[PDB]
């Protein structure tokens, strides 16, 4: 449920967390990005395409832990709109 | 109540009383000061009005204390600040001033234009004394016109009050201000200096009903050891709970400080929805803290302390409770 | 060992015989004195807590013992329930004895464990027992939780109203059972009732204990709880006329002289008078000494300024001050000495003669019978002489001349308090130097036939009033002065004082005189050397006598002699160092000097250099060398200013003269360069005003008054030359030089500090121990001293901080900065520090412990402490640094 409460004890370095928010301006991910950001063996790997990226780093932009843009979003994209469109064939479209 | 009456008369005699020699009048003073703990001490019912009272009268103390040092005998380039003890007494009314005004409760508009008086009084000597020590023109210039400018923000202040503090230094103060700019900054420092030691002393009226502040932390506790064991760089949890008496808006005032043993002291504002009201009066600080640090050599122990904010600022609120950490790497 | 010796405690408890068990018991407290430690002391006190329930009487007695004896060790007892649980449990014990030891038990434990409810009942049970021991220890029992709970004291208020109004409680019982009721200050109507209480005693049980043990008590509770002082003062007076017992009155007295000691600002001007007619009605010397030592006690304080021309007090003490009795004589002229001193009416001036005539006539009764009283009586007298001496200065002359005209006639003893007094007013004011110096000389040879046995202190009292006395050279009585010695002193510690006190004057000439006549019999090396470097000490600064005004080749020339045996002193006493007592005051006091006259030599070198070295073919500027050496001259006398400074916050044993003394020192540096500064340097912008209160310069000596006079000299003469000249004139070098000389003409005055230490401090600064540590495992010190004390640790200043600041430096810069105040709060302090070591070299760690006294001054007087830090990572996070580098 947080840091402190028993992942204060059972963390072993080597690993891979999954937390707080996307925005990175707000939860767990806050502190983590303040902990690991001055190693470089380290990463953050990104996932929400909704916060641009470059945009989420720049508080903590003089850091040396390597970022990686690999938004997994699996929206319509444009041709499967566009054959959805032509499927369904609604009189207008907004 | 004959408590009540031995306060009331414990002030009348020390007000009556302010002809005396210095000696004197610092031997009834301390006398006061001493008679007002204990009956503090006595009394839970005016345990507020004695110490508010106390307080004021150690700050009239420390005033004379400084005002009749062998400071002013010798010319400025015997200046020593080694045996300097009016600098420290200027810092130590300030901050009671600071202390009667915001941690009492039941505070009208007279009592605060006193407190404000007596604050005045105490940058007074301080500029006397940073007049006294330095030689550049820059700064006597520099914070004579930042005083003259509390002056003018204080009888701006306080035009009501200004007919009842009759033969007080700021009545001096008043008597001279319009003509003060014009003369040289030497003279501003010679003739204020000197109203200064000749200035009455205030009365202070107390109020009908008025209480101390209080807070008592008990959740850390400082027991024992068998420190907060948790791995470095990540954070540890600790629960505060304390108990707050007679504070009129402490979710918008109280602030946790915890100290490392370093420099930091890393100061909280808690949110209001865990400040809790249970009875009349006193209150619920039911908090949870976080703290972090990196590997240690052994365990140490983070001094964490309840704070008081005023209107930026603030004061110590509570007994500094110590509380151990562990820090073990990863 | 602890444990070890816990253990064997134990096995001698169990032996079974009286006699091991009784010594094991009672040799617990020494085991907690060796070794404080909770765990021990929480096991210790079960075992003994074990033997007490089980066990005979008479091993209970010597628990109980151990218990009185170890109060401060029960704080650090955990298991206080099981603890007391057990020695509980013998209160159902039929045997009456043993319910009385377990009953005063309690008793010594009530300060850990008040409000045990259940104990109270005990007490309040074992109160209305029949067996008597068991009686005697409820109402100890009771006393101390009544000193300790407020609601036992609530409790048993109305218990001990009802037992002392009870019938079947004897007279004795209800004596011991009234003083229960100096503990109910614990609230204001608690108080009250008590006070209710005690009046119904005085009026029903009138008898001279009973009213002596009741009075006496309710003083006390009265004294604890101020808000019924006033009714208490009011009802002693009243016990002190009415009543016609003296030892009611004797009470009345003494106690009234409790309560003016502690509440002398309650008294009001209703009681002063009260008690002034008391004094003068009554028949009975002894009272009137008691109730007139009440006055004095009064009058000494505040309470005088309350109780205001003439007056039944000024009557009384008119009265008392001829009085036969010497007691009553003395109490009263005290009164008048502090009526005198304290206001500034004009009756009051008829009225100060006649204090003076008053002391005149107890040094006339005083002066002759040698006895202990005698004494007392003119100590009395001679300290109100001084007191009104000091604080009605015009009134001293005829004070010195009676003591001059009695100063022959009386006895050994009195000759030295009046020379100890006479020695006071004459260091108080200088005006009066030549005439009385002669009379104490024409004194001086016949003390060679005096006794035996004072005859030594006189001559150093004497001896010491003719150098406060003398302010100038002396031969021909100097060698009257070391006749006398030499015919009849031939000790040596006298020679010894006396030079001391020669040193302490500034009478130097004579000071080498005695120095040097000690080297030969004295015993240690070190002492030699001491004696030796305090004979060149005196040389060097008579050699600074022969000065003379506008003459700066003589003043070259004195300079330079008394640099020599300066030099020869200082090397000889830093031989005079050893690991105990090491001379460091007085080396870096002597070096402070040595440094002060060699920059005077180069002050009066530069300014005969600006007509010795005339400037070059430039077109300040223009005057290069000259301004170029000014410069440097006042770089040093700032310099030494500030190692006067930090010699003054190192001095924290010092007496207040020895660092006023000191303080003179820096600030004639500070004129100095001042002088250089305004007058050749930076004139333009030293436009400052010498606008001080120089009225109120108290000089506390002789010496001091002549700082200020040539610091009051020399700054008016710089004042007078701001803006006049071009700033290389000779006029400024004529004013530099004058200011020079005028200073070193008044001689230097050795202080107590130089002579004689006390109150020594010194910190022991035990911390965490050439060390590796990781670097981002960073370092968690611990740091822990204890203030040590010679005898009476708070004899000139008190210490309440240490301001242990610490700090760090790479390749043994200034990294880690931080500091921590930490109170003792027992005489030991203990706190830690965590440092950052992040740069992977070796880092030192130095650690200061400055002190803040009570009233906010700091003074450098901790050991400086340094160690080695090694700060290296791991060779796994090495080797991913390496990697991580390219």
């Amino acid at each position: 449920p947080s840091i402190h409460g028993d992942f204060s004890n059972d963390f072993r370095q080597p690993c891979v967390v999954f937390t707080g928010h996307p925005s990175l301006r707000f939860g767990d991910v806050v502190h983590f990005m303040e902990l690991w950001g001055k190693s470089s063996l380290n990463t953050v790997i990104f996932t929400e395409p909704d916060f641009s990226y470059l945009e989420a780093l720049a508080p903590y932009q003089p850091l040396a832990m390597k970022c990686i843009y690999c938004p997994i979003d699996t929206r319509l994209n444009f041709i499967q709109v566009s054959k959805l469109l032509k499927e369904v064939q609604p009189l207008h479209v907004v | 109540d004959p408590s009540q009456q031995f306060l009331q008369q414990s002030l009348e005699r020390v007000y009556s009383l302010q002809h005396l020699d210095p000696q004197g009048a610092q031997e009834l003073l301390e006398f006061t000061i001493r008679d007002l703990q204990r009956l503090g001490e006595l009394q839970s019912e005016l345990a507020g009005v004695a110490d508010f009272s106390a307080t004021y009268l150690r700050c009239q103390l420390l005033l004379i204390k400084a005002l009749q040092e062998k400071l002013w005998n010798v010319a400025a380039p015997l200046y020593l600040k080694q045996s300097d003890l009016a600098s420290a007494a200027a810092k130590q009314i300030m901050e009671e001033t600071y202390k009667m005004e915001f941690m009492y409760s039941g505070v009208e508009n007279k009592q605060v234009v006193i407190i404000h008086h007596m604050r005045l009084q105490a940058k007074a000597l301080q500029l006397i004394v940073t007049a006294r020590t330095t030689r550049g023109l820059d700064p006597l210039f520099g914070m004579c016109e930042k005083f003259l400018q509390e002056v003018d923000f204080f009888q701006r202040y306080f035009i009501a009050d200004l007919p009842h503090l009759q033969d007080s230094f700021v009545d001096k103060l008043l008597d001279l201000m319009p003509r003060l700019m014009t003369s040289k900054p030497a003279e501003v420092v010679k003739i204020l200096q000197t109203m200064l030691r000749q200035s009455a002393f205030l009365h202070l009226p107390l109020p009908e009903q008025i209480h101390k502040a209080s807070a008592t932390i008990i959740e850390p506790a400082g027991e024992s050891d068998n420190p907060l064991r948790f791995t470095s760089g990540l954070v540890v949890a600790l629960d505060v709970d304390a108990t707050l008496e007679h504070v009129q808006d402490p979710q918008n005032t109280v602030k946790v400080q915890v100290l490392y043993p370093d420099g930091q002291a890393q100061m909280i504002h808690p949110k209001p929805a865990d400040f809790r009201n249970p009875g009349p009066g006193r209150h619920r600080l039911i908090t949870q803290v976080y703290l972090s640090h990196t590997a240690w050599t052994e365990a140490c122990q983070v001094e964490v302390r309840l704070l008081l904010a005023y209107n930026e600022g603030t004061i110590p609120f509570s007994k500094p409770v110590k509380v151990y950490i562990m820090p073990k790497p990863a | 060992d602890a444990n070890s010796a816990l253990m064997e405690l134990d096995k001698g408890l169990r032996s079974g015989k009286l006699g091991e068990q009784c010594e094991a018991v009672v040799r617990f407290p020494r085991l907690f004195q060796k070794y404080p430690f909770p765990i021990l002391i929480n096991s210790a006190f079960l075992k003994l807590a074990d033997v007490f329930r089980v066990g005979n009487n008479f091993l209970r007695l010597c628990v109980l013992k151990v218990t009185q004896q170890s109060e401060k060790h029960l704080e650090k007892i955990l298991n206080v329930d099981e603890f007391v649980k057990r020695i509980f449990s013998v209160i159902h014990s039929n045997d009456p004895v043993a319910r009385a030891i377990t009953l005063r038990m309690l008793g010594s434990l009530a300060s850990i464990i008040p409000e045990r409810k259940n104990a109270h009942h005990s007490i309040r049970q074992s109160l209305d027992s029949h067996d008597n021991v068991e009686v005697e220890a409820a109402v100890f029992a009771a006393a101390n939780f009544s000193a300790q709970s407020k609601d036992f004291a609530v409790g048993i208020c109305n218990k001990i109203s009802e037992m002392i109004q009870g019938l079947a409680t004897p007279v004795d019982l209800k004596l011991k059972l009234i003083p229960i009721l100096q503990h109910m200050h614990h609230d204001a109507i608690l108080a009250s009732s008590a006070r209710q209480l005690l009046q119904q005693l005085v009026t029903s049980y009138p008898s001279t204990k009973m009213v002596i043990v009741s009075l006496h008590t309710f003083t006390l509770l009265a004294a604890s709880s101020l808000v019924d002082t006033p009714k208490q003062i009011q009802l002693l007076l009243q016990y002190l006329k009415n009543d016609p017992r003296k030892a009611v009155k004797r009470l009345a007295i003494q106690d009234l002289k409790l309560l003016a000691n502690k509440t002398p600002h309650t008294w009001s001007r209703e009681n002063i008078q009260a008690l002034c007619e008391c004094a003068l009605q009554t028949p009975y010397d002894s009272l009137k000494l008691g109730m007139l030592s009440v006055l004095s006690t009064l009058s000494g304080t505040i309470a005088i300024k309350h109780y205001f021309r003439s007056s039944d007090l000024v009557k009384l003490a008119q009265e008392c001050c001829y009085h036969n009795n010497r007691g009553i004589a003395a109490h009263g002229v005290r009164v008048l000495t502090n009526i005198t001193v304290s206001c500034q009416e004009k009756d009051l001036l008829a009225l100060e003669q006649d204090a003076v005539f008053g002391l005149e006539s107890l040094l006339v009764l005083c002066s002759q019978d040698d006895s202990p009283g005698a004494q007392a009586t003119l100590k009395i007298a001679l300290n109100c002489m001084v007191k009104l001496a000091k604080g009605r200065p015009h009134l001293s002359q005829s004070v010195v001349e009676t003591l001059l005209t009695q100063l022959h006639s009386a006895q050994d003893a009195a000759r030295i308090l009046m020379c100890h007094c006479l020695a006071a007013i004459a260091m108080q004011l200088p005006v009066l130097g030549d005439g009385m110096l002669g009379d104490l000389m024409e004194l001086y040879k016949v003390i060679g036939r005096s006794a035996t046995d004072k005859q030594q202190e006189l001559l150093v009292s004497l001896a010491t009033v003719i150098f406060v006395a003398s302010q100038k050279a002396l031969s021909v009585e100097s060698k009257a002065v070391i006749k006398q010695q030499l015919e009849s002193v031939s000790n040596g510690w006298t020679v010894y004082r006396i030079a001391r006190q020669a040193s302490r004057m500034g009478n130097h000439d004579m000071a080498k005189e005695l120095y040097q006549s000690l080297l030969t019999q004295v015993a240690s090396e070190h002492f030699y050397f001491w004696l030796n470097s305090l004979k060149e000490f005196s040389h060097a600064e008579q050699c600074l006598t022969g000065l003379q005004e506008e003459n700066y080749s003589s003043a070259l020339s004195c300079i330079a002699e008394s640099l020599k045996f300066y030099h020869k002193g200082i090397a000889s006493l830093t031989a005079a160092s050893t690991p105990l007592n090491p001379l460091s005051f007085q080396c870096e006091f002597v070096k402070l000097r040595i440094d002060l006259l060699q920059a005077f030599s180069q002050l009066i070198c530069t300014c005969n250099s600006l007509k010795t070295s005339p400037p070059p073919a430039i077109a300040l500027q223009r005057c290069g060398r000259i301004s170029n050496q000014m410069k440097q001259s006042m770089e040093e006398f700032r310099s030494l200013a500030s190692r006067y400074g930090d010699l003054y916050q190192a001095s924290f044993d010092a007496d207040s003269a020895t660092l006023r003394n000191v303080e003179l020192q820096q600030q004639s540096c500070l004129l100095i360069s001042h002088a250089i500064e305004a007058l050749i340097l930076d004139p333009e912008s030293a436009s400052f005003q010498e606008y001080g209160s120089t009225g109120t310069a108290h000089a506390d000596s002789e010496y001091e008054r002549r700082m200020m006079s040539v610091y009051n000299h020399v700054l008016e003469e710089v004042e007078s030359l701001n803006r006049k000249y071009t700033p290389v004139s000779y006029m400024h070098t004529a004013c530099l030089c004058n200011a020079i000389i005028a200073l070193l003409k008044v001689p230097l005055s050795f202080q107590r500090y130089f002579f004689q230490k006390l109150q020594s401090t010194s910190i022991k600064l035990a911390l965490s121990p050439p060390i590796a540590v990781q670097n981002n495992q960073q370092l968690a010190l611990k740091v822990e001293g204890v203030v040590q004390h010679g005898s009476k640790p708070g004899l000139f200043r008190k210490i309440q901080s240490v301001c242990l600041n610490v700090s760090s430096t790479l390749q043994s810069n200034m990294t880690n900065e931080m500091e921590q105040r930490v109170e003792p709060h027992n005489d030991y302090f203990s706190t830690q520090f965590l440092l950052n070591f992040a740069i992977l070299g070796t880092h030192n760690i130095t650690v200061e412990s400055s002190v803040k006294d009570a009233n906010g001054i700091v003074w450098k007087t901790g050991p400086r402490t340094t160690i080695f830090v090694k700060s290296l990572e791991d060779p796994y996070s090495q080797q991913i640094r390496l990697q991580q580098q390219q």
